[PDB]
């Protein structure tokens, strides 16, 4: 349930492929996946350049097939957002709200859907009202006012989490939620949710204790509105490797991606990095999947103390 | 306020109306045009266009640098009109 | 998206419970809910006699739990007002502004918060300027003057819809709308809206072509004021089963509720009726929920051609 | 016109002012009285009262039958005074 041979953080094509191979090597494997709908491949509406997969195929259907493959061979798939890591000892510790997972090998596979803090006050009030994990921090906003920024499946799922604690969930979207064709109708039917459609969060403000309010504005208008709030959860999609939860414990190439050697291993022994978290220019699904298999096979050699890399053929 | 946006596509020009609080791409699709997109979040350059006339607001943008913006390039998926404006679509390949 | 095994019209406790059970039967199920705030349970500020639910509980937070339950087991919840039905063939067609939904089974679960036409001219000019569905008729009032009657969340949301088309939206309220405590602030900021607070609609007027005006009067004043209008949207709360959208296609009891047999099925095979739309004297939430469960299990037997009713017990 | 409304509550009598264009319940609350209510829309009888003296207008009422109305019962959340009047509150149990 919590102690594994392999812990994989992130369930995109990189992580699902790594797990496929480690599970086939009869290594006890877990994928900790924040949100299956939030990875780059998952949000591709059509993919026509994945070799071996012809015709009309949506990215989230393709990911589902790979996830199902990994699970068919024994992977434990868990919905769990990783908020931190302890890499100090040979057994790696992976902190989530669902509990602490341990692995003899750890794979970082979180992709590059991350955004640098963009909004005035966002960087300034992080850890003081500004948060990127509702399952981590939601309980602290029982009977308090909170703000969710973003229109994407992560924002919708995290807002649902916060409706079990907050007084009011202010939802700020740049488009009307009608734009997800009903995918947000349950959320919007919740009596706690106030929808601020086609508005932008231009500033987050507070005191030293933390956030007290936000400034919101309709694009093209001169008038702003202040909303009192104590929690601001920002779920905007970007271009950047998701690495802040690693808290600088692995070395980064200047580009901001995770540095790795020929065999996908980071600067920390026992820790691998695969897929778009590495921030190479070759952001394609089959490349990501390839990284994951390389790491899986280096991991199998490491964890079974083999004298050479073992090919996985004929079955 | 709604602004008239003329898109200069490979097939010729087409005029649309876009509210000041609607993205160019969303207005164009609503008005029957198929223009290129991927992320729809200002995080890539699939939707790249380039300004001929007028003004837009692409503050939600996060992928183009200042030289590219200063050359008239724009991500149409997160651009609000701030005037009536002209935009060349399908301009991604010029960035590479 | 639009073709379902089961279509449920109304997302009160009856419909949400029916969906809970049909979704668990792995029937593809949709709830079409006009407005989650408009059902009887949704508007009770306190419910203390729902068995299994102790302590302080508001009706809309109880319904939210039921709705989320139905969705956790696979129900599609869609906010959509049904304005008509085609019950002529084995696949039932359900007309909404969001599109036409199809079901092999149809469940009518709209409750009894309806007010039979109360205002002179309301019945007379129905379909000729008088309407109860802004998402269905709003587009035909582009650059025309319209009237909204009522102070409740439905009236507010429907008036917002109409501000996207109408020249002017005359809003008639019996009291000041800040009483709905911020829910009406956006509406009242719209430049199309004229608020006629503390006024009463005496009469709807017109010609053969349709409505041309309303007569309104401040209580106690004794002299009336005429406002020209071509659309009148009436959103008042009452005691009667909401059945007009069925257009007489299922049999009604003399009391006006939908007739059903012991398995909650109407006069029309493939169509069920549950909850307060039936207009029994036993208008309580757990009774309504019970109806929905019965119908779900009769539906499962029907749609999978079972030999007997199959119980849903824990495995 | 403002009317004097005497409400006969379980806690004793209290006189209030009610403009002819204000609901009894809203006037009473504004003047510090806590009276029973649920829908506040004329769609239940949680707020039921009974006319001791004077008259009201409950045309916005939509839950009581003719026998109940003819017995002096009223929904105070949608009743306008049309005279100086007296009303017993907390009368729901008598309707049934
Ligand atoms: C719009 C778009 C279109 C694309 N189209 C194509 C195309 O047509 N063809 C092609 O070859 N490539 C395409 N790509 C590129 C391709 O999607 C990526 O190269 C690939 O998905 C990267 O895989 P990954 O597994 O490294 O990351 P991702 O696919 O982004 O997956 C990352 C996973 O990590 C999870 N995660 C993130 N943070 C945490 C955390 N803290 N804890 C736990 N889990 C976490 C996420 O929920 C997600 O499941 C496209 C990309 C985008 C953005
Ligand atoms: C003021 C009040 C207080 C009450 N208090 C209690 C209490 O304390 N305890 C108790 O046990 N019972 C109570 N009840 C009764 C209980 O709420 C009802 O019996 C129960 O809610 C009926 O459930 P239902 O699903 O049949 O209808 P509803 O709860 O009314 O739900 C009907 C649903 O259908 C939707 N709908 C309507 N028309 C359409 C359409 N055309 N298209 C799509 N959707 C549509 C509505 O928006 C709504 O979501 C109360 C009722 C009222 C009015
Ligand atoms: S579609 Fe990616 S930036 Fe516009
Ligand atoms: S409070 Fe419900 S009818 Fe008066």
């Amino acid at each position: 349930q919590f102690d594994f041979d392999v812990v994989i953080v992130g369930g995109g094509p990189a992580g699902c492929t790594c797990a496929l191979y480690t599970a086939r090597s009869e290594l006890k494997t877990v994928i900790l996946d924040k949100n299956p709908a939030a990875g780059a491949l998952a949000i591709t509406h059509k993919i026509a350049n994945y070799p071996g997969v012809p015709g009309e195929m949506s990215g989230d259907h393709l990911l589902e097939v790979m996830r199902d493959q990994a699970v068919e061979f024994g992977t434990v798939y868990r919905r769990a957002q990783v908020y931190g890591l302890d890499l100090s000892e040979p057994v790696k510790k992976v902190y989530t709200p669902e509990g602490i997972f341990t692995g003899r090998a750890l794979v970082l596979a979180t992709g590059a859907m991350g955004r640098i803090a963009s909004i005035p006050g966002e960087a300034e009030y992080l850890g003081r009202g500004v948060s990127y994990c509702a399952t981590c921090d939601g309980a602290f906003y029982r009977n308090r006012e909170v703000v969710v920024v973003g229109l994407n499946p992560e924002a919708v799922e995290e807002a649902q989490v916060l409706t079990k604690f907050a007084s009011t969930v202010h939802w700020i979207t740049p488009k009307d939620p009608h734009t997800l064709d009903g995918h947000a109708d349950e959320l919007l039917a919740h009596p706690s949710v106030k929808l601020w459609e086609k508005t932008r969060l231009i500033r987050i403000k507070g005191e030293e204790a933390g956030v007290t309010a936000v400034e919101v504005r309709h694009p093209g208008e001169s008038d702003s509105q202040e909303l009192l709030a104590e929690g601001v959860f920002v779920y905007l999609q970007g271009s950047k490797p998701i690495t802040d939860f690693v808290a600088g414990q692995v070395e980064m190439k200047p580009d901001g991606g995770v540095w790795v050697d020929e065999m996908m291993q980071t600067s920390v022994p026992g820790v691998w990095g695969i897929g778009d978290i590495r921030n190479t220019p070759f952001k394609q699904a089959v490349v990501a999947a390839g990284d994951g298999c390389i790491a899986a096979m280096a991991i199998d050699r490491f964890l079974n103390s083999r004298k050479a890399i073992k090919p996985d053929w004929a079955h | 306020a709604t602004y008239k946006v003329t898109l200069v596509t490979p097939s010729g020009k087409k005029e649309i109306d876009c509210p000041s609080d609607e993205y160019i791409l969303d207005a164009a699709e609503r008005q029957g045009l198929d223009l290129p997109f991927s992320c729809r979040a200002g995080a890539c350059s699939t939707c790249a266009g380039k300004m001929v006339s007028g003004t837009i607001d692409q503050g939600d943008q996060s992928f183009l640098d200042d030289d590219q913006i200063a050359a008239g390039y724009v991500l149409t998926c997160v651009a609000y009109p701030t005037s009536n404006c002209s935009i060349e679509t399908h301009k991604e390949d010029e960035l590479y």
